RNA sequence: AAGGUAAGUAU
């Protein structure tokens, strides 16, 4: 638990089902500065992913 | 700075002072060649046409106009001082002087929620309201 | 009476000892704000030529000249006060949602 | 043979969407909206919205007086153009107002309803903000 | 060529059909909104100076600023040349 | 050595008419006045010149009537207004204003056209995109010319042999000429050590800089 | 300022005096709106001004855009470099830019 | 994309959940805002009618609504934000996770 | 052996949209192609502009 | 604070509104701000 | 050295 790029506590995640068919989320992240105003420290990762 | 009204004699200070008794009496301290003063005025004559419900705006020379220099300490380049059915309205600006703003602003909002503010407290009968924002530092980052 | 003697005698003792460099300096400052002159000129001085085109703006002309209208209309002018509103129960609802995790 | 119809979009146009239209008799015969769309090609457009390739725009459209305006009003502009156009067509068929009298009003009304809308935006007085007020206010209640 | 009038019922030529129907349907509510609005714009006292104060205040100002305007240039406050 | 081969290939004579104006603020009456004093009068002044100065209009501010930014087009006689006994051209020094009006006199065998793209504003140094249409091959200053001096020149047709053509912006300024090989219709660009064969059509279409012209 | 104040001056200096009282205010507005349009990248044409004052309020608005653009320039140059500054001027120069 | 395409509504979802992350941590909600979060909602509470209109808007449209723009004042660069119809973005996030 | 790193200089603002959608044509439907292209070739607004 | 939150208010008031969470953690952390040996002055006896 | 004045009404 806790250990593990991506995390193992993710393959208990509840959206797991749902987030298998999110595919190129990581360059979403870093080009979602274009749309929303507020600065996204986090763009290089996703919590859920 | 030159669209606004102008009060020539101290006479003529007093009795806008008197005459307006449900609205703030803006007055500027100062002469119209100052470039603190133009900023200023240029600053209030944004905000004449919204703040004309509850505030007059008048423009006063301190040369041409020497009346109140001694008894308003009406020595800085600018001046503007908040009159209320003719009580002199202080503001806690947070500056260490309560009585008037000696400097000049840079904001419409900024002045107009001044303004806002010391009409409500003048109305409520204080005759000193505190400023919706300090002044103890410029917030320069 | 002698009060102002004495203001007009301390005032003149002090322009007297203004008068060691009162001269140079008045004609430096003089030499060198025509110096900064030619690279900057006058504002009012910048619009000489034009405004003396103004001379044969006939009367009418002076007239004539119409009045600005704004092109924004009512509801940009003066747009009704927008409402704030809290965010839906579904949020709360999907955030809580997200910290449960399967048993297996 | 259109004297009334040359007077608004000029013998050029004319001549195009006469031709296009199979003659005379047969514009006459033929809606506004139609003959606004005489001589539109659907021209493809490659990598573009359809906004930038002009579609369902004719000769009308590329006429001298329509053509003449801001293109946020081209539109509008070739309407009323096709519409008096239909109008003068109509008109000529008959071979009527030979003089132009028809075709001559039609354009001073298109022109004038032109000007109106080039024309500049009326004062309109700034509303100064709401004074301040603590009086008490009575709400209605109910559903 | 007298047509009855549909929200009267009196008679009136049909040179004055389009415009009769229109004025007769006029709400009382423009009126006074109308009236209102003339009070209104007719009772707020002028914010700005007049022309010949501003030119005046425009003078002044030209007369203690010469960095602008003047042939000589004194300082900023000072009003001989 | 008064006559040497540069003096006479580019150098010719201009007449310069310089008239001062009163300041602004003086009273009309008192502007008569000082229009008998000499000093506002008219002064002729006749210097030689090595070149043609042509100043181009201010560059349009705006859009025009159809919401859409066009480059703005002078014929080149419309900057060549200047030279002529017509034409007054105010010049506003940091001081005083001028009225000084420009006599072509003589012209030389061979003229060179000098626009000044770049002008320094209040503030930095700006360039007039102003494009100038010219034709290449035939143009006459006959009615620039005096009535005295008319006579003795017989020769005033022109045609562009060089056309230096300056792109960008005056930081990253970039340098191309348009040449013309005598004997042959053709012109060549020149960029550097590129030769480009260039259709005689395309030069007008760019921003002229250094012209220079031939009698022939 | 300093350069409207100077352009209003000059206009109203040689402005007939039995119509610098209702017309005074009409040449700012004018001033103004020529400012907006040329900020809003707009074009600006009033078929009703005489050429000498359009070509007067022309070069007002070619030196406030050149002052303008420095003083955007200039400002950005400071916030780049580190200097300290306020809320206010940063969202000036930020619509400027 | 097919209108009988087995992954049509987890996409569907992927893009709902993408367009509402803007406003997870939010406590205001702009008019604007309102409204597109009940474009949202309404898209999540009937699937097959929005992806009957994505198909649509990607089969025949070929105009779109004018968007606004705004830019992160970065101090060493300004960073450019587009602002797209919402009608328009739920179509675009679905295309883009299709 | 030489490391280079670099970036492709205004890499979107040059992007052609008739190349694009061409190229896109090769990976994806001509109809899903026209509206990613077609996108692109909107009105942008701020304010008065 | 809760109710002022969605009302129609002015950018002063709501400004004023915005400085309640500021007070309370001011007074909840009183006995460490308002100290002589933190901030080194005179001191002022609060009326009543 | 300041950015640390409660605004009062009475005597």
């Amino acid at each position: 638990w806790d250990r593990g790029i991506p995390r193992i506590n993710t393959l208990f995640q509840k959206d797991r089902h749902t987030l298998a068919y999110d595919k190129g989320w990581r360059v979403r992240t870093d080009f979602k500065q274009y749309q929303v105003l507020k600065q996204n420290p986090f763009w290089w990762t996703h919590q859920r992913h | 700075s030159y669209m606004l009204p102008h009060l020539h004699n101290g006479w003529q200070v007093d009795q806008a002072i008197l005459s307006e008794e449900d609205r703030v009496v803006v007055i500027r301290f100062g002469h119209d060649w100052d470039p603190t003063c133009m900023k200023m005025d240029e600053v209030l004559y944004s905000i004449a046409e919204k703040v004309k419900n509850f505030a007059v705006i008048y423009l006063v020379d301190i040369t041409e106009v020497p009346d109140f220099n001694k008894m308003y300490e009406l020595y800085d380049p600018c001046t503007v001082m908040f009159f209320f059915r003719n009580k002199h309205i202080m503001i806690d600006l947070g500056t260490g002087n309560n009585n008037k703003i000696n400097w000049a602003m840079e904001d419409k909002q900024e002045m107009v929620d001044i303004i806002e503010t010391v009409y409500r407290g003048a109305r409520k009968g204080r005759g000193l309201v505190v400023s919706p924002k300090d002044y103890s530092t410029k917030y320069r980052y | 009476k002698d009060d102002e003697e004495a203001d007009a005698i301390y005032a003149a003792l002090d322009k007297r000892m203004d008068e060691r460099r009162k001269e140079r300096r008045e004609q430096r400052e003089k030499e060198e704000i025509e110096k900064y002159r030619m690279e900057r000129p006058k504002i009012q001085q910048q619009f000489s030529d034009l405004k003396r085109k103004l001379a044969e703006v006939t009367e009418e002309e002076w007239l004539s000249i119409p009045e600005v209208g704004d092109a924004r209309n009512k509801r940009q002018r003066n747009p009704r006060y927008e409402k704030l509103t809290p965010v839906p129960d579904s949020f709360f609802a999907k955030h809580l949602q997200t910290g449960e995790n399967h048993t297996s | 043979i259109a004297p009334n119809l040359s007077i608004i979009i000029g013998a050029s146009t004319a001549a195009k969407i006469m031709g296009v239209a199979g003659g005379l008799t047969n514009l006459s015969k033929m809606p506004a909206c139609n003959i606004m769309l005489l001589g539109a090609q659907r021209k493809t457009l490659s990598g573009f919205s359809s906004t930038s390739v002009l579609p369902h725009t004719g000769y009308i459209y590329h006429s001298d007086i329509v053509q003449s305006l801001p293109p946020d009003l081209r539109r509008k502009a070739a309407r009323l153009v096709a519409a008096k156009c239909t109008l003068a067509a109509r008109v000529d068929s008959f071979h009527e107002s030979t003089e132009g009298k028809v075709g001559y009003e039609l354009k001073d009304e298109i022109e004038r309803k032109f000007d109106k809308w080039q024309e500049p935006p009326p004062v309109k007085q700034v509303k100064p903000l709401p004074a301040p007020l603590d009086g008490q206010r009575k709400k209605r209640g109910g559903r | 060529e007298y047509l009855v009038s549909p929200i009267t019922g009196e008679k009136i030529p049909a040179s004055k059909m389009q415009e009769h129907m229109r004025i007769g349907l006029l709400d009382p509510r423009w009126l006074e909104q109308r009236d209102r609005s003339i009070r209104e714009k007719q009772s707020d006292d002028e914010v700005y100076a007049p022309g010949l104060d501003i030119e005046s205040s425009l003078k002044q100002l030209a007369e203690r600023r010469t960095d602008i305007f003047g042939v000589e240039e004194t300082a900023i406050g000072k009003k001989i040349g | 050595k008064k006559k040497t081969i540069v003096t006479d290939v580019f150098q010719g004579s201009m007449r310069i008419f310089t008239k001062k104006l009163p300041h602004p603020d003086l009273p009309a009456e008192e502007k008569e006045q000082l229009l008998h004093n000499d000093e506002y009068q008219e002064t002729m002044v006749e210097s030689t010149f090595m070149y043609l100065t042509l100043d181009l209009p201010t560059a349009p501010l705006y859009k025009d009537e159809k919401e859409q930014l066009i480059i703005p087009q002078v014929p080149l006689f419309n900057i060549l207004a200047k030279f002529n006994g017509i034409t007054e051209k105010e010049y506003k020094t940091y001081k005083e204003n001028f009225l000084k009006r420009f006599q072509l006199t003589k012209l030389p065998p061979y003229l060179i056209f000098c626009i000044k793209r770049f002008t320094k504003n209040n503030f930095f140094v700006e360039k007039n995109p102003t494009i100038v249409n010219f034709p290449i091959t035939n143009v006459d200053l006959r009615e620039y010319l005096s009535e005295e001096v008319q006579a003795v020149h017989k020769n005033t047709t022109y045609d562009l042999i060089a056309n230096i053509v300056h792109d960008g912006k005056p930081s990253e300024g970039s340098y191309r000429i348009h040449v013309l090989h005598h004997g042959t219709g053709k012109w060549y660009e020149l960029q550097d050590l590129q030769v480009t064969d260039i259709l005689p059509q395309m030069i007008t279409l760019s921003e002229a800089y250094i012209q220079i012209w031939k009698r022939r | 300022l300093e350069l409207r104040a100077a352009v209003m001056h000059d206009i109203l200096d040689m402005m007939p005096e039995g119509i610098k009282q209702n017309k005074a205010r009409t040449i700012l507005q004018h001033l103004s709106e020529a400012w907006r349009c040329w900020k809003a990248n707009i074009p600006w044409k009033v078929p009703g001004l005489p050429t000498p004052i359009e070509n007067m309020i022309l070069r007002y608005v070619k030196a406030k855009a050149d002052w303008w653009t420095n003083t955007a320039h200039y400002n950005r140059e400071r916030i780049r470099r580190g200097a300290t500054v306020d809320k206010t001027v940063c969202k000036k120069n930020l619509g400027r830019l | 994309p097919p209108l009988s395409y087995k992954h049509d509504t987890k996409l569907l979802i992927l893009a709902l959940e993408r367009l509402k992350e803007a406003y997870s941590v939010k406590s205001r909600l702009n008019q604007s805002q309102r409204e597109e979060l009940g474009l949202i909602e309404q898209a999540y509470d009937n699937p097959h009618e929005a992806l009957s209109r994505i198909k649509r808007h990607l089969l025949t449209q070929r105009a779109f609504k004018e968007v606004g723009i705004e830019f992160m004042d970065l101090y060493s660069h300004l960073v450019p934000v587009y602002d797209v119809e919402p009608l328009e973005k739920i179509t675009d996030a679905y295309l883009d996770q299709y | 052996n030489v490391m280079l790193e670099s970036r492709f200089e205004k890499m979107y603002e040059k992007i052609d949209l008739t190349l694009l959608n061409r190229l896109l044509r090769l990976i994806v439907d001509h109809n899903i192609a026209d509206y990613m292209t077609a996108k692109n070739n909107v009105v942008i607004n701020y304010k008065d502009m | 604070e809760e109710s002022m939150k969605w009302k129609k208010l002015t950018n002063a008031q709501r400004s004023g509104l915005n400085q309640i969470p500021n007070r309370r953690f001011t007074l909840w952390w009183s006995p460490t701000i308002n100290r002589a040996n933190v901030y080194v002055g005179f001191q002022v006896q609060l009326d009543l």
